[PDB]
RNA sequence: AUACUUACCUGGCAGGGGAGAUACCAUGAUCACGAAGGUGGUUUUCCCAGGGCGAGGCUUAUCCAUUGCACUCCGGAUGUGCUGACCCCUGCGAUUUCCCCAAAUGUGGGAAACUCGACUGCAUAAUUUGUGGUAGUGGGGGACUGCGUUCGCGCUUUCCCCUG
């Protein structure tokens, strides 16, 4: 049985571009390899881009830490 | 904590966070604030749209409900309990 | 801690604002560790609404916005503790 | 445990409505109860904010995100009432 | 409506156009600084440990220990015992440590102005071998049903030692609650 | 927490070098102080006490806001009590 | 710390909804206490019909509104 | 039925009003008489923290008697809902053992023992209620644009007013 913990560390690991959603935003997302993670879900990605539905528009933002409660889904490359 | 236990089984009026009112007999609580409410109808005020008229009620009758504590707001008596005497 | 200092006013007028912009002015009666608190012959203004009295109300703590303490409050004498 | 939990318990099996944060009820046969209030329903009817209705066969949902529970007015009788 | 679907018609704003503090020269009130039964309290703390503090200084001044006509013999001769019952016999004294060896002479201290017995005695072997023999043995000893300990006297023989009337001393029967134990000896 | 002996001053030491030093300064120097809170509000006042929560007894307090022409809205009170869990964002005095 | 008794859709096709009005559906493979879920074979199910598949993915459970599953278990 | 070794099944830690004053007790303090303080008592003022005593006092009906000559309130009793000074314990529902008072199997006091309560503190502001993405951010009456139109309206752009 995969649990999400070993699942992340597989994802950091492997240094996979590892999507996320933000917590009551869907027209926003963030994209970036991560670094590591707490138990509290937070998480660091190295290479950040800002990526909107609407606007397209990739901002840099490089090495970053994000909230996990922030976080809404996680999605692969 | 008398203040909680002298109200059980009154007909209180419980305040919703989105602006409703649910009044039913407060049969009982938690240290969560979780009530139970018997004969409970559910109240909610619309704005109108069309011109200067009068609030808009759309009464809801539910029977018995399980309110969590998280979304009570407050809570007062809008009148005694359904008295049994002739 | 500081709910201790709020469990203190019994008796006491003051008005309370909620997260829903709702005023409620009264004598406070009991408090809990929550945060919630009773007050008795109390009024409440719910947002574009008219003012009503009620006799009671108990309010949870999580919905509370501020509250508005007398002029004449002794913070210093009330905080030793 | 608290007694609107153990009221919850004993309605297992029953048909109970449950609304959520997000406004939709659902109302069906429960299936499973849980101290943290987590339900498990089977052939329940969910209303949308908008007023749409839909079908689903076998749901759960999660206990913080409900804000109250319907369940039948029978269960007055219960002995701890 | 929902909290996704609420338009906001008046988001969160900064707060760059509401700085309206009050200049800097206009400082606050220097004696708005103060708090009731927590400084009082240390003040009368700080005394107490000062005043007597300064009281060491001038007791050391006048009096010296070395110099006391009470205290006679070598001082690596002599030994001292402490937690002595009051009941002690001057004879059962004697007969209790001259097993290590043969006593000299033998000062049992006494209140200097209530007159009791103070608790504890020092005693002088002829030989300073002889007393080394009771520092090991002596200390646990059990005298009249009260323990006892022993240790060489070292109020004239270590460097920088004082009672604990001046600060010093061995033993916590009377520190810290729960920090010193009773059975633990010296 | 890390120390889960109830001897711990863990808060105590966070008030006195933490983040939350903002309002033990406050108090001390009875500085004003800018608060922003879930209300779009903006309450300017001095600060008497405060603990882990964020709670802050405030007092000779000015709330401030807008609604819509934008309009501007103030008034005044001496003596209120403020949550943490509304607050967005704190300020100090910047002199 | 009681985790919640979801045995019953291991290994089930389910569709899930999430707190910003948006949905997805995948394949159950296993929980936690927090609902922490581990879908695979899940959509996007954005607003419009376009449907975008990646497979494996993670949903943090103070997100997860209701879970519904399509394959009545 | 007792003790010993192993496997299996059950379970959350700290505690017992709090802040001041104690000259006096205990700790009989490891240096030639001594500590202070602290810890555990006893004494002593309080935020009164909850209770027990309900004297006194407040509201109104029922019953009884009075034809009364006062100007310092007040005839007697029951019922409804309140207040309450002074004086007592610093707070346990249950169980176990020692000593003692005793109307001696009961009625009580001086000691602890480790046992349940959802009493409190921390894990409790880190996803499941006890520290927020439920913000409250409007509505309406007159003049004032455009798109579609079933001419009722949906969206959209302006000024003055009543309303919260």
């Amino acid at each position: 049985m995969v649990q999400p913990i070993n699942l992340i560390f597989r994802y950091l690991q492997n240094r996979s571009r590892i999507q996320v959603w933000l917590y009551e935003q869907v027209n926003m997302r963030i994209e970036g390899c991560i670094i590591g993670f707490d138990e509290y879900m937070n998480l660091v990605l190295d290479d950040a881009e800002e990526i909107h539905s609407k606007t397209k528009s990739r901002k840099q933002l490089g090495r970053i830490m994000l909230k996990g409660d922030n976080i809404t889904l996680l999605q692969s490359v | 904590s008398s203040k909680m236990l002298q109200h059980i089984d009154y007909r209180m009026r419980c305040i919703l966070q989105d602006g409703r009112i649910f009044i039913g007999t407060f049969k009982a609580f938690d240290k969560h604030m979780n009530l139970i409410l018997c004969d409970c109808d559910e109240f909610r005020k619309i704005k109108p749209k069309n011109s200067k008229q009068a609030e808009r009620e759309e009464k809801r009758v539910l029977g018995l409900v399980l309110l969590r504590g998280e979304n009570l707001v407050s809570m007062t008596v809008e009148g005694p309990p359904p008295k049994d005497t002739g | 801690k500081l709910v201790r200092f709020l469990m203190k006013l019994s008796h006491e007028t003051v008005t309370i604002e909620l997260k829903n912009g709702t005023q409620v002015h009264g004598t406070i009666t009991g408090v809990d560790v929550s945060m919630n608190t009773h007050l008795k012959a109390v009024k409440m203004t719910l947002k574009n609404r008219e003012p009503v009295q009620l006799e009671t109300l108990s309010i949870r703590g999580n919905n509370i916005r501020y509250f508005i303490l007398p002029d004449s409050l002794p913070l210093d004498t009330l905080l030793v503790d | 445990i608290g007694v609107p939990i153990k009221v919850l318990h004993e309605a297992e099996g029953h048909i109970v409505t449950c609304e959520t944060n997000t406004g939709e009820v659902y109302r069906g046969k429960l299936i499973e109860a849980e101290d943290n209030m987590n339900c498990q329903m089977s052939n329940i009817t969910v209303t949308y904010r908008d007023g749409r209705v839909a079908q689903l066969e076998q749901v759960y949902i999660r206990g913080s995100k409900i804000r109250f529970l319907i369940l039948p007015d029978m269960l007055k009788n219960a002995p701890m009432l | 409506k929902l909290p996704h679907e609420k338009h906001h018609n008046q988001p969160y704003c900064g707060i760059a156009p509401y700085i309206r503090e009050f200049e800097d020269p206009r400082d606050a009130p220097p004696p708005t600084r103060a708090e009731t039964r927590e400084e009082r309290m240390e003040r009368k703390r700080r005394e107490k440990i000062e005043r007597r503090q300064q009281e060491v200084e001038t007791e050391l001044k006048m009096w010296d220990p070395h110099n006391d006509p009470n205290a006679q013999g070598d001082a690596f001769k002599t030994l001292f015992v402490a937690r002595v019952n009051y009941d002690t016999t001057e004879s059962k004294l004697r007969r209790e440590f001259e097993v290590y060896g043969p006593i000299k002479r033998i000062h049992m201290v006494y209140s200097k102005r209530s007159g009791k017995p103070r608790g504890y005695a020092f005693i002088e072997y002829e030989h300073e071998r002889d007393m080394h023999s009771a520092y090991k043995h002596a200390d646990g000893k059990k005298i009249d049903g009260r323990r006892v300990l022993v240790d060489v006297e070292r109020g004239r023989t270590v460097k920088g030692w004082r009672p604990r009337r001046l600060g010093g001393g061995l033993g916590g029967t009377r520190r810290g609650g729960a920090d010193v134990n009773i059975r633990h000896s010296g | 927490e890390m120390t889960p002996e109830e001897l711990q001053k863990r808060e105590e030491e966070e008030f006195n070098t933490g983040p939350l030093s903002v309002l033990t300064q406050s108090v001390k120097n009875n500085t004003q102080v800018l608060i922003n809170c879930r209300n779009n509000k903006k309450l300017l006042g001095r600060v008497k006490a405060f603990d882990r929560h964020c709670n802050m007894v405030l007092e000779n307090v000015k709330e401030m806001w807008t609604e819509v022409k934008p309009v501007n809205k103030d008034r005044y009170i001496s003596k209120m009590f403020l949550r943490g869990d509304s607050v967005i964002v704190v300020l100090r005095n910047p002199l | 710390a009681h985790p919640p008794e979801l045995k019953k859709f291991m290994d089930k096709k389910l569709s899930l909804k999430l707190n910003g009005g948006r949905h997805v559906q995948g394949i159950l493979r296993g929980f936690d206490p927090f609902m922490n879920l581990v879908i695979d074979e899940c959509v996007e199910m954005a607003t419009s019909g376009q449907q975008n598949n990646i497979g494996m993915v993670v949903i943090r459970g103070n997100s997860i509104i209701m879970l519904e599953a399509l394959e009545r278990v």
